């Protein structure tokens, strides 16, 4: 059983009963067993929120249609004030629908179907690989986000330029370089600290 | 006013003093001022290697001291 | 709750007994005073701090004292 | 550089007066209330 | 057991089990066993770390580099110093915590997960002693490198040949007192 | 149920009403009233605190220096500092107008802007602080400083690193690094830094990280330090044409003790405090090899103590025991480090403003009045908790046993005669001060100014003409031209002082007459009041004639009862707190006879301070309502300027003010009752009654609401005095 780091060790409360344990809990936020499972489909629901998004913001980018920061400001089909009133209005009989699945449950679920799956490939693995592609587009959407705020441009135009010179350009060498480096510094330090004390 | 006459002197000075005058007040001032290292040496009189850095530092001063005050020439 | 505490120089008077307003004192059987009583603090989970037993008490110095300790519904006197 | 956008102070502002003051009373007082077991 | 002072007979922490115990402690840092264990890695760490700078510096100066050994950090070079930092921060990181880990299951050196990393054999205490005292005598001579470079402006070998042409002169009195001519 | 906050006191946790919390917010840092404590857990758990203070003060300064170089006009500073006005931070407000967006926006920014008066821009100036590039590394680098300190604080508490009670009991070892290391080699580290970089700087040489190592700080290059010559590091200084960071006017020396001030900065050479600085190093640390720690030689501080007791038994035991009483309680050495921080803190505001040491700040009115009221009103507050420390020792760590005989136990011995005593001279001092102030007022009153009593301050002024002053005509020691004084320093310092001091233009050894005799005498009165509150505190804390057994209720409880005739604000606690707002007092008096001068000085018109301070009126009439009238026109009808904020900050003060005496004057009971009365309406009222508290509600503590007074008058106090004294110093100039 891998740790988030070589040689962790997990926090009394990570046993590893729940998928894709790493014994990763520094703050102790999941130190409530009630929590835990809350916490637990919050990250799922943001990491499948995420991976829609990642995708959706990586097919912009290839076919020439405008960025993902001003998509908002184009001229649709349709009123902002409209859309707004349609999204909350739907939105609240999707939400209600899907709290009251967790709570018989205690999983995701669309509409009135808890176990949400017309094909049928709900496995135990399948549910691992979700958690662990959501984590990885959380980190991707933090990644295009931030890439937009100081270099601007795009998720893909950012990996052509890194390309381009990856010596050279980088995150350190950009407008956050020193804080980013200094952090890096400090979270390398930081499985050695923890190790120290114990 | 040559420096290292004028350390060297003081320096001795002070040694000898330490050595061979107030080693004995020394030695009864803190006995009696009641983990550790001890710093045994073959010196007859126990002058150790401590005794030698702070009697050497009280010569130093004082002969750094002259030399300050004769170059002010006044 | 409070801590009341009760000494050998009690006389036996009675008059903190009756000074308390909330049934924490009482008397009990002694052989140290002419009296033959002493007082005695066998409910100071009731005790308020009130500090009307010192107020009545009459030895030089008190006999009987009142220390302000933890704080409860019944030491802070709430009705609700 | 480290010197911030100029936008800086009309985010941050806004956030340590009542974005954080907020979320810091709302934990303190769940935290104050909380019941020991 | 020879010490250090004539005369001055070795503390009772320090025995003559260690690799170059020489009964040299007048601070007393050793007295438990468990921080002179953890200083006595930390001496051969020290020790491997001068041994391999002085190395270096001494061969970039036979080799003939354009810049001192003091200048070698403000040299042009691809991927610039604020990339080098966090890649080296990270593998060294990854090294030093492979190596601690290492260090807790049994006490000796490694490398990532190989204790000891002793290959073809020509492991002996006298070899042990030996690379403590060559590990001293480097991390002696890295400081004498740094005051030499900070008083002198000399490096190394151009320091030790200058003071081999004129040996009575260009030493520390004439570098220490003929500073504004060295500048 | 039992609630989780507060962890360290499980008595507390019970508690069902709303003092639950108060309390528990207010006892946090009294860890030897917490729960399971022992002596080692508490040493470490004060060692932990010790690093988070040092970590937010030094983010507290990297913030600082973050906003003026973001935010500021140092750039621009540095190029005119007589006519330009320093900038704190930029002002972000939503609820601000268009006309105070345009009233705050000066000082040549491009928004509003706050005029700083901390004098950090003078300070930074002076240690060589040039561009905007310097404060920001600086501010980097005190992030990472205090990131390290609270990282330390953290790493001290996990087991392996915490240090053991005999650690903290090393008392030789502990001072001797704290003179050698702490204070003599930090003083030599900032003598490298004046001499490597503010003195070079200040000559209009750079000097920075990139080329220190190859700038020499003299010309002839450590060869005088070694052969001896010092003499020549003070040959060829500034003289008197010297512009401050250009070389017109420079010299080469690096340590010299002219004295006086530099004619243009009106401030103490760099010279002059690079050798004041290795002097102080070189004396702390020779100071700091006084104390046996592990290589036979030092003292013992038991020794010492223990071998200083007088023959004729007029000390009794003498000092025996008082190094076992001292070592192991935490009050006795945290009272006498507030009570010398706190002489030290007065000491500070004293010679800043007479002497000052940064380039351009006599010229900062504003500047010098803010900082003398600033360490003077923090010195007051720290001397109060030495006193309150004091009597929290007598309380909680006192031992007559062990301090049988000594000068610790012979101070209560005769405690009554030490109160009485400060009991007089407080009567003598305060009915001779108001009443030659009340006659004096009552011939102004009359229009007999010729009447009144004006007693002239020959003992003071002998003493200004013993330091040079040749004014009032006493010609001796330094005013004489013959005397030995006089001639022994003519050809190192005495120059450049008697020049500084003979110039009545500066703040040095200001001229007094029979108004400063009466404020200081005032002064006296406020200092030996406040020292008989708390000293009377210290000494009554133990016990009474009223209360014997005082010791046995704490340091602070409500009051024994109204039992005894009545024993409302018996603790030493309540001795502290009626000395607060003597001491809030005494300082008012500092502070005001400090900015009366000076605005008089500054203002050109000395003759009305010498005319008007004589009498209260003039006092209340000349000073107070005068200057006053910028201040409260900051916003009017007619429109705002930038001066509102003062304004609207001395509302708020007095508000404070008045706040707190609520808290003052009505006492628990009726708001008991009140509250009472308040939980029948919640409890009776539909649509509310669904919501309920967790906590009882319930009025606050008598201590409580003492302290909640006490700190609304003080917060009152400080905020209004504040606000009108920056709005008049800078209306004013």
């Amino acid at each position: 059983r891998p740790m988030w780091y070589p040689g962790a060790t997990a926090p009394a409360h990570l046993d590893g009963s729940m998928l894709g344990d790493y014994g990763f809990d520094p703050l102790r936020l999941g130190v409530n067993k009630d929590n835990l499972k809350w916490f637990r489909e919050a990250e799922l629901t943001n990491g499948r929120w995420a991976m829609a998004a990642v995708v959706g913001i990586l097919f912009t980018d290839a076919v020439g249609l405008p960025k993902f920061w001003t998509a908002g400001a184009e001229k649709y089909a349709l009123d902002n004030q409209t859309l707004a009133l349609i999204e909350v209005a739907v939105f609240a009989v999707l939400e209600g629908k899907r709290y009251e699945i967790y709570k018989k449950t205690g999983e995701t679920g669309f509409l009135s179907f808890a176990p949400f799956d017309p094909m049928g490939m709900k496995s135990e693995e399948m549910k691992l690989k979700e958690l662990k592609n959501g984590r990885l587009a959380m980190l991707a959407f933090l990644g295009f986000c931030s890439q937009a705020a100081v270099y601007g441009k795009g998720p893909i135009e950012t990996l052509q330029l890194h390309l381009a010179d990856p010596g050279h350009n980088n995150i350190y060498t950009s407008s956050v370089g020193p804080e980013t480096a200094v952090t890096v510094a400090v979270l390398c330090v930081l499985p050695m600290i923890i190790e120290a004390t114990k | 006013l040559d420096p290292q006459i004028v350390i060297s002197g003081s320096t001795a000075a002070f040694l000898a003093i330490g050595r061979f005058v107030f080693l004995g007040y020394q030695r009864r001032e803190a006995n009696f001022d009641s983990n550790s290292t001890i710093f045994a040496t073959n010196d007859p009189a126990g002058f150790n290697i401590i005794d030698v850095a702070g009697w050497g530092a009280l010569g130093h001063a004082v002969g750094f001291a002259v030399l300050a005050i004769n170059s002010l020439q006044g | 709750a409070h801590i009341v505490k009760i000494y050998d120089t009690c006389i036996g008077c009675t008059q903190c007994v009756r000074a308390c307003p909330l049934d924490v004192l009482e008397m009990v059987p002694w052989d140290g005073c002419k009296a033959s009583q002493m007082a005695s603090a066998p409910r100071t989970e009731d005790c308020v701090g009130c500090k009307r037993c010192e107020t009545a008490c009459p030895t030089d110095f008190l006999s009987v004292r009142v220390y302000l300790g933890s704080e409860s519904t019944r030491s802070m006197g709430l009705s609700y | 550089p480290f010197v911030p956008p100029s936008w800086a102070p009309s985010v941050f502002v806004p956030l340590t007066g009542l974005v954080l003051p907020a979320i810091a009373m709302a934990t303190l007082f769940v935290y104050i209330e909380k019941e020991a077991p | 057991r020879p010490t250090w002072l004539p005369g001055l007979n070795p503390p009772a922490h320090l025995k003559g089990a260690l690799a170059g115990d020489n009964g040299f402690d007048p601070l007393g840092l050793g007295q438990d066993e468990g921080r002179l264990k953890w200083y006595a890695e930390a001496e051969k760490t020290n020790g491997r770390w001068a041994m391999m700078a002085v190395a270096g510096i001494l061969g970039q100066e036979l080799l003939g580099v354009t810049p001192a050994w003091w200048e070698a950090g403000a040299k042009e070079y691809d991927i610039p110093a604020q990339a080098l930092t966090p890649i080296e921060f990270i593998v060294m990181g990854f090294l030093e915590i492979k190596r601690y880990q290492g260090f807790k299951q049994t006490g000796t050196s490694g490398f990532i997960n190989s204790f000891p990393f002793d290959p073809a054999g020509m492991n002996s205490p006298s070899m042990a002693t030996k690379e403590v005292k060559n590990g001293r005598l480097a991390m002696v001579a890295f400081i004498g490198f740094c005051v030499q470079a900070l008083a002198t402006r000399t490096q190394p070998i151009e320091g030790l040949t200058a003071h081999l042409a004129d040996p009575f002169g260009k030493n520390i009195t004439y570098y220490l007192t003929h500073l504004p001519e060295t500048l | 149920a039992t609630k989780l906050f507060p962890k360290f006191s499980q008595g507390l946790a019970q508690d069902p009403t709303t003092r639950r919390i108060w309390y528990g917010l207010a006892m946090a840092h009294d860890f030897e009233s917490h729960d399971g404590m022992t002596e080692e857990n508490l040493y470490q758990k004060i060692f932990a605190s010790h690093f988070g203070q040092l970590s937010i003060i030094f983010l507290w300064t990297s913030g600082n220096l973050f906003h003026v170089a973001w935010q500021g006009n140092f750039e621009q500073w540095v190029t005119d500092p007589v006519h330009i006005r320093p900038i704190a931070h930029a002002i972000w407000d939503p609820h601000f107008g268009q006309p105070a967006v345009e009233a705050f926006t000066r000082g040549g920014a491009s928004g509003p802007v706050n005029i700083s008066t901390s004098g950090v821009y003078q300070w930074w100036y002076t240690i060589g602080m040039r561009t905007n590039q310097d404060l920001y590394v600086g501010s980097v680098f005190l992030a990472l400083v205090s990131a390290i300190f609270l990282f330390a604080g953290w790493l001290h508490l996990q087991p392996n690193f915490q240090p053991s009670l005999s650690w903290f009991k090393d008392a030789e070892s502990r001072l001797n690094h704290h003179l050698s290391g702490l204070f003599g080699v930090s003083s030599l580290a900032w003598t490298g830094h004046l001499v490597h970089v503010a003195i070079p700087e200040s000559r209009g040489q750079h000097v920075g990280w990139d080329n220190f190592l190859s700038v020499l700080p003299h010309p002839q290059g450590l060869t005088p330090f070694f052969t001896g010559n010092w003499a020549a590091y003070a040959q060829s200084p500034d003289t008197a044409s010297h512009v401050f960071g250009t070389a017109q006017g420079s010299g080469q020396a690096i340590l010299t003790f002219l004295g006086g001030f530099h004619p243009q900065t009106q401030s103490l050479w760099l010279t002059d405090m690079a050798h004041h600085h290795l002097a102080i190093a070189v004396i702390f640390i020779v100071a700091g090899h006084m104390y046996r720690t592990n290589f036979g030689i030092g003292h013992r501080m038991q020794a010492i103590l223990e071998a200083h007791t007088p023959p004729s038994g007029s000390l009794g035991a003498g000092h025996k025991g008082l190094f076992d009483t001292v070592n192991n309680s935490l009050h006795f050495q945290l009272g006498l480090a507030l009570a010398s921080v706190g002489t030290i803190t007065s000491l500070v505001a004293q010679h800043m403003y007479s002497l000052p040491p940064y380039a351009f700040q006599a010229i900062d009115f504003t500047t010098q009045a803010a900082l003398y009221t600033h360490h003077q009103y923090i010195a007051g507050f720290i001397m109060c908790g030495a006193f309150a420390h004091g009597a929290i020792f007598f309380i909680r760590d006192y031992d007559p046993e062990q301090n049988k005989g000594n000068v610790l136990a012979r101070m209560l011995d005769h405690k009554e005669a030490l109160i009485s005593h400060l009991s007089w001279v407080s009567l003598f001092l305060g009915f001779h001060t108001l009443g030659l102030y009340v006659h004096n007022d009552v011939m102004q009153a009359f229009g007999t100014p010729e009447k009144q009593i004006l007693i002239e301050p020959v003992f003071a002024q002998w003493i200004q003409a013993a330091h040079g002053k040749a004014l009032y005509g006493f010609d001796f020691l330094l005013s004489s031209k013959t005397s030995a004084a006089f001639a022994n320093g003519q050809s190192l310092w005495l120059p450049g002082w008697l020049d500084a001091i003979n110039n009545n233009q500066n703040s040095l050894f200001l001229t007094i007459g029979p108004g400063d005799f009466l404020v200081h005498h005032a002064i006296a009165l406020g200092l030996h009041t406040t020292t008989l509150i708390l000293v009377k505190g210290a000494l009554d804390a133990r016990g009474s004639k009223l209360m014997p057994d005082k010791k046995d209720f704490g340091y602070s409880f409500p009051c024994d009862g109204p039992g005894r005739g009545g024993t409302c604000d018996i603790s030493a606690y309540d001795a502290f707190y009626l000395a607060v707002f003597w001491m809030l007092n005494t300082i008012g008096w500092v502070t005001f006879y400090w900015h009366w001068k000076h605005l008089t000085l500054w203002q050109g018109n000395v003759a009305q301070f010498d005319e008007s301070s004589t009498y209260l009126m003039g006092w209340l009439r000349d000073y107070l309502w005068l200057n006053s009238s910028q201040l409260i026109n900051g916003y009017n009808p007619f429109g705002m300027n930038s001066l509102s904020v003062w304004a609207w900050t001395f509302l708020f003060g007095h508000l404070i003010y008045a706040t707190g005496f609520m808290f003052l004057i009505s006492w628990r009971g009726y708001w008991q009752e009140l509250i009472e009365t308040l939980v029948w309406a919640h409890e009776k009222t539909p649509l509310a009654n669904l919501v309920y508290w967790k906590d009882k509600p319930v009025a606050l503590s008598i201590v409580q609401a003492r302290l909640v007074g006490l700190a609304h008058f003080s917060v009152g106090y400080i905020f209004t005095y504040a606000a009108f004294l920056i709005a008049s110093t800078s209306g004013r100039f």
